[PDB]
């Protein structure tokens, strides 16, 4: 269809912007995966020190 | 035709409890020639031909994989994985 240039050419433009896309969920993933460490280790500590639960071993 | 008279008698007429004792040591080493030239030279051309498409074809002989993620675990300094099973597949042509 296209010379193998052209192919070649939009090989690398659609990698580029796979790689565009996958950077914009690394982004997302990582600041909501910290809150969410940080959320489920303080609910731990409140639950701990409330008495509601008692986690051993 | 061919006159083949004496073939005939000898087919026909053969002892029937004449054997030879056969030295083992002489028979040992005749086999164990054969098996040098068998397991040193047509070893070779039969494991050439055994492995060599499993060297330049070895995407079909592993079919599945595993694939992981990591989490950090600052509380305790860890590292926590999860698995994944996949099918072993081409990738980037
Ligand atoms: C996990 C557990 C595995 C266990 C594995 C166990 C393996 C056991 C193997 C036993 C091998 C015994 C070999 C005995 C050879 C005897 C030869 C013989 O009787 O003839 C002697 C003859 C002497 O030669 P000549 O020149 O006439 O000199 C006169 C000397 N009086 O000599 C000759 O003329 C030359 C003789 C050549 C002998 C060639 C031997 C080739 C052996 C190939 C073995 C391949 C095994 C592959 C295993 C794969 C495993 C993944």
């Amino acid at each position: 269809m296209f010379s193998d240039f052209n192919m070649y050419e939009a090989k690398v433009f659609l990698k580029a912007v796979a790689d565009a896309q996958n950077t914009f969920r690394q982004t997302a993933q990582q600041e909501n995966q910290l809150a969410r460490y940080e959320s489920q280790s303080q609910s731990l500590l409140n639950g701990s020190t409330s008495g509601a639960i008692s986690i051993t071993g | 035709m061919l006159d083949d008279t004496k073939y005939i008698q000898m087919a026909q007429k053969f002892p029937r409890n004449v054997s030879v004792q056969l030295n083992k040591k002489l028979f040992v080493t005749r086999t164990w020639f054969r098996n040098y030239y068998f397991v040193g030279v047509f070893g070779i051309f039969a494991y050439f031909i055994y492995n060599q498409p499993k060297i330049f074809a070895p995407f079909s002989g592993y079919p599945t994989t595993v694939a992981y993620k990591a989490q950090p675990d600052f509380l305790n300094d860890q590292v926590i994985f999860y698995s994944q099973q996949r099918q072993n597949t081409l990738k980037n042509f």
